[PDB]
């Protein structure tokens, strides 16, 4: 239990928000008993720089905590422990399928401004929840916004951002703005490179074989798009299965890369879908 | 009354366990064998960290001349015929209750904290003072840090020779530990990527990273072991609930 | 180089974009220095 | 030419005066609550 | 709350209740959607031989909910979640012996049609996961993927032996035969999403990085680039002969390959890992039960 | 020619008719589970 108090009145309005907002993750950094304003949410961090996986490294860095019963100026928050079950109001703009796990990601900054909290300089800049399907989509546009940002083109790199960056999943259409390229693309891409050398060193002689011997034999039309994109073995079966185990680590060290760490399982999800119950902690 | 640790019965020969049946709270490994009547086999951390590449030739020797018998000569035999490591010998727990028989019984911590009974002079992890680095931005962030354990590999042009570290972070997100270790291991990282191609043994990693559990950072104190008169400096970690997780390997 | 030889910096500052930009978040990596007397100084600079 | 500027930090033993009965102080009982952990108990005493 | 009760369609026979009670302990995978009929949506049959690809069959297993069998009542199946670190007891179901501390999980059943289809109640069958040591998982997977590669290679005279070879596994004294013959298909499996992806992540790597290493070493990497000059100089010895297109490619076109080899790879995040679902925490007599500990 | 299928989607209300008493319920007395907590006390029970 870590209790929050602002020590600023808070007015009847403001009462009314936090109780629409109750049961939401909040996470803090500073695990003690007691906390304030100034270490609550997410705001004490999203004033430097603004950089989406800035954000995201830091926020993985945080302790996560579920908002509860909020008296007046004070303001419960529970460490969830690990496995027990758990009521989660959500905010991710999504339809929300039960039993998928769920990630914890930045707040992705849509074009009208929060309602939640914007009180002496300081908001309430509370992250999303998501399925780790949307996490892993928007980790693969992190990783390739660098890749195709290393190179450099004039009036290109807009032509790549405007038609990569708007997406939709589940009927719902999100963007990620003003990206500062950073060099955090190209380490999380140079083990990619890295990997990508070592899965052309260490592919073996099946599988690259395998790609044309099913195509001579039979097609289909997914077939011939990956053939676009494209355009004896006597007994050698333990290096095979050591090629194959090599490649199989280097494609597990790349999902590693771009995969994010499930936070929550779904349950239990209400009709209105804004409040769903999990049994998780990591 | 109440307990709450998970503990497990353990039959091991005496000849391997020379000062940690001295000494409760170790790390213990698992290590199968082909043959059949000792299908399992039970090896001391201090006894794997003799072979270890991290240690000096000092501590190595000191540690050896506490690990010279036959059947430990046999045994190290085996584990260095094995082509790799981290899947014929494997983490297994925390040691308590040395029983020192014929062929001596162990109790051994899976999860909770480690003690025998009545809760009494609840033990501790000793880990070697060489064995272990911290890397991470500030040391002792804010408070309680998770210890991770991990297998690194090197090959110096005969063969592999590997090596135990022991990591103490704040960090819980094996993401961000796997992605810092990188940071500290790059340079034989390298070595490796110009090594794992033209070998043939049957391995696909650098290195793998596994958390042992929770400590508290007001519970690390120094110290030393001796036995037979072998001062051997160890940092003792006091208080750890035991929190087994997968291995998360890396390239 | 010529710069960073004649004002004394290390040549190797660069490391991966910051330390893959955690020196972009800022702290000390160095050994602060080995001898101290009198604690704490930090002189900035406008010119004129 | 140059205005170089610097800050110094002092230690200052430093005074109050308050006149009496200047502010009223409320405070509840206080409140005791347990966490039973698997090998010891902590005990918490809040007061607001 | 806490426990599950599912009901049975039909009633059950004599020898019906005789196999409950000799499988009075198991795992079950049961999916989010809570059927309350014990012929639905329990024991995975409604998922294999119904929507199969092998690649949606390991997905499907790792997102579903796990519940040990407890009890059988007169009419309703007992089933009890696992909660996370504490302990439980699992009846052996697998052909490999458990010893102690050895990590469990969950892999598909080698499902060929010549097993005993624990129960038949009408035209419905439970097909339960089995529960194997983590290394195994590993060792299953490379040989499945192994004989799902060279099935459809052509005019190899030593086709049978090398699927026999294939198919033979030996693991602490006990064998068994994988089912994956000459293609039959009686459960295949198929994993053509499976060897199709893995084939264009190996086919799809060399020019993308070709396409980075080419760009960008004015200062000193000394670290990636003349590493990756051996890394592709070592496979690739003779290195862009024909050229195809003789180097004339579009920012859009590297975009489209990027995208598309970083998206094969979260398909395969299936067969990526396997989940220590359990921890044996000691082995019972016989090897025909054991106390384990239940992780993720 | 061209003949097109198309699915509907409906909500309808059922009406349900039973007999005088068509089933015989059993109801266990509910027990109250008393689970303590550090703040919450929360008495979560069941009928059977």
């Amino acid at each position: 239990t870590v209790y929050c108090t602002f020590d600023h009145k808070l007015s009847l309005s403001d009462i009314s928000t936090l109780c629409k907002l109750m049961n939401i993750v909040i996470p803090i950094p500073a695990h003690h008993h007691l906390i304030g304003s100034g270490n609550l949410g997410l705001y004490p961090i999203v004033s430097s720089n603004k950089d989406y996986v800035h954000i995201r490294n830091v926020l993985r860095t945080m302790v996560v905590t579920i908002l509860q019963k909020v008296e007046g100026n004070q303001l419960v928050l529970r460490k969830p422990m690990t496995g027990q079950q758990y009521a989660i109001k959500n905010t991710g703009p999504f339809p929300w399928e039960k039993g998928d796990t769920l990630t914890l990601i930045p707040p992705l900054s849509t074009h009208s401004e929060e309602k939640l909290l914007k009180l002496g300089d300081w908001e309430l800049t509370v992250p999303l929840v998501v399925p780790t399907a949307i996490a892993a989509e928007i980790n693969i546009r992190l990783l390739c916004i660098g890749l195709i940002a290393v190179h450099r083109e004039y009036n290109e790199m807009q032509t790549i951002i405007d038609e990569l960056c708007s997406i939709q999943y589940r009927d719902v259409l999100i963007k990620l703005p003003d990206i500062v390229n950073d060099k955090q693309s190209m380490y999380s891409m140079k083990t990619a490179c890295i990997s990508l050398s070592m899965i052309t060193a260490m592919a073996p002689d099946i599988v690259r074989t395998y790609i044309d011997r099913l195509t001579l034999e039979d097609h289909s039309m997914l077939l011939i798009k990956c053939q676009e994109l494209l355009s004896l073995h006597a007994t050698d079966i333990k290096d095979e299965l050591k090629k194959i185990k090599s490649v199989l680590t280097m494609i597990d060290q790349i999902n590693s890369l771009t995969n994010e760490k499930t936070y929550f399982v779904v349950c239990d999800v209400s009709a209105d879908n804004r409040m769903a119950t999990c049994i998780y902690k990591n | 009354r109440e307990n709450l640790r998970i503990a497990a019965r353990v039959f091991t020969p005496c000849e391997l366990l020379a000062p940690e049946l001295e000494n409760l709270g170790m790390l213990m490994y698992r290590f199968e064998t082909d043959v059949d009547n000792p299908k399992i086999l039970f090896v001391g951390l201090f006894f794997l960290c003799s072979n270890a590449f991290n240690v000096s030739a000092c501590v190595r020797t000191a540690l050896t001349t506490m690990y010279t018998n036959s059947m430990v000569d046999n045994v190290l035999s085996m584990i260095n015929t094995c082509k790799y490591l981290e899947d014929k010998v494997s983490l297994f727990g925390v040691t308590s209750l040395v029983s020192c028989g014929s062929s001596c019984l162990l109790s051994c911590v899976m999860q909770g904290n480690v003690y025998d009974a009545n809760k009494e002079n609840i033990h501790g992890l000793t880990v070697l003072k060489e064995i272990f680095l911290e890397p991470d931005w500030e040391p002792r962030q804010h408070s309680t840090q998770y210890v991770y354990v991990v297998h690194v590999y090197k090959e110096v042009l005969s063969k592999l020779q590997y090596g135990i570290y022991v990591v103490l972070t704040s960090f819980q997100n094996e993401d961000l530990v796997v992605d810092i270790l990188r940071q500290y291991f790059e340079k034989e990282r390298f070595l490796f990527l110009n090594y794992l191609i033209n070998s043939n043994t049957t391995l696909s990693y650098f290195g793998s990273v596994q958390r042992i559990g929770r400590c508290a950072t007001e519970d690390i104190k120094s110290g030393f072991l001796q036995y037979r008169g072998i001062t051997l400096p160890v940092i003792k970690l006091e208080n750890i609930f035991v929190d087994l997780s997968e291995k998360k390997v890396f390239v | 180089t010529w710069i960073r030889h004649h004002v004394g910096i290390e040549k190797p500052n660069p490391s991966e974009g910051e330390a893959l930009n955690i020196i972009t978040f800022g702290g000390i990596n160095k050994n602060p220095p080995s001898i101290l007397l009198h604690g704490q100084q930090a002189i900035c600079e406008v010119i004129l | 030419a140059a205005t170089l500027v610097r800050t110094d930090n002092f230690d200052v033993e430093c005074l109050l005066y308050s006149s009496r009965a200047a502010t009223s102080i409320i405070l509840d009982d206080p409140t005791v609550t347990a966490e039973a952990k698997d090998i010891v108990t902590t005990y918490n005493f809040t007061q607001h």
